């Protein structure tokens, strides 16, 4: 798909189910060593799930955080086609996500037989028994995500960054994340999308921001 | 190598130590900064309660990793 169909179907994304964002630290390292590596994978035999990585769920009219300590990282907006390896609302090999939050499970329930158990590996059943909360629990699939949170979405409330795994592939590189208040980020977005396009995915800048997202020009 | 401690209150406690440590060792090891006797820790590490007896590098805990400290009776 070409720049304009990427962004139209961002745009349709994020204004009825969401879809993912996933700041990077370092640019070169994410195309270098994440990106590339899977497109090789697709034009050669195949894409493949070796690689697996951190994003945030985003969705129109939800006021959610994206995961940036310094405010000056660039990243991906990516498709809700996304293979999803777990999410949560607090915060890699699939199984090694927790099922539930541990210390603050217990710092809701003082329930001590919670220590008993292994939050990876501990039946839907057991954490029943246990009376872990549904606030501290993870979800496994898409509709899910958007159930957890629709509460906070309706309200109109701030949310922190929520944490999927996800194995993106490059067909579900839909736009480049510019924070609009930072130079950094913005220089580091400008060299990103230039290396993409060069491989053939022209992608469009976008600002996201407290659950609404728009297109930029050149940044 | 150096491993954290966090409480219940948000205390942090610094922790120098190897990966063939006991959990035995490392709560003897908190245990001179905080004077909480062993026996009344339980030390959680990625959704898991450590074992005495068993050791770091069997929880595949690796340098910088962050354990919490909880309190217990006995
Ligand atoms: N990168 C994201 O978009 C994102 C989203 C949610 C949570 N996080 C948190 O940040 C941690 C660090 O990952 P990173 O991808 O930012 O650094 P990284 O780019 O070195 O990997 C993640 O394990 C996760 O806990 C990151």
């Amino acid at each position: 798909s070409n720049r304009q169909e990427k962004l139209a179907q961002l745009m349709r994304q994020f204004e009825s189910g969401g879809l993912y964002l996933r700041t990077v630290s370092d640019h070169r390292d994410e195309f270098e060593n994440t990106f590339m590596p899977k497109l090789d994978a697709c034009l050669g035999h195949g894409c493949d799930e070796r690689y697996w990585s951190s994003a945030t769920f985003i969705q129109q009219g939800l006021n959610g955080k994206v995961h940036d300590p310094h405010a000056d990282r660039t990243g991906l907006i990516i498709s809700a086609d996304a293979r999803l390896g777990g999410f949560s609302t607090f915060d890699y090999f699939p199984g090694q996500f927790p099922k539930f939050d541990m210390m603050g499970a217990y710092q809701a329930t003082w329930n001590e037989d919670i220590f008993s158990v292994d939050a990876t590996a501990v039946s839907e059943q057991q954490m029943d028994e246990l009376g872990i909360p549904d606030e501290y629990r993870s979800v496994f699939d898409f509709d899910r995500i958007q159930e957890k949170m629709a509460q906070p979405r309706l309200a109109g409330r701030e949310v922190e960054p929520t944490e999927a795994k996800i194995c993106y592939q490059p067909k579900d590189v839909l736009g480049i994340y510019v924070d609009v208040d930072s130079p950094a980020s913005q220089s580091k977005a400008r060299e990103l999308q230039q290396a993409m396009r060069e491989q053939g995915f022209d992608l469009p800048f976008i600002a996201y921001r407290g659950g609404a997202a728009q297109e930029l020009a050149s940044v | 190598m150096q491993i954290f401690v966090k409480t219940l209150t948000g205390k942090t406690i610094t922790l120098e130590v190897e990966p063939s440590d006991t959990i035995e060792n490392v709560k003897a090891k908190i245990q001179d900064k905080e004077g909480i006797p062993p026996d009344q820790q339980r030390l959680i590490f990625a959704g898991k309660q450590l074992e005495d007896g068993r050791t770091l590098s069997d929880y595949n805990i690796q340098k910088e990793s962050t354990l919490h400290l909880v309190l217990r009776l006995r």
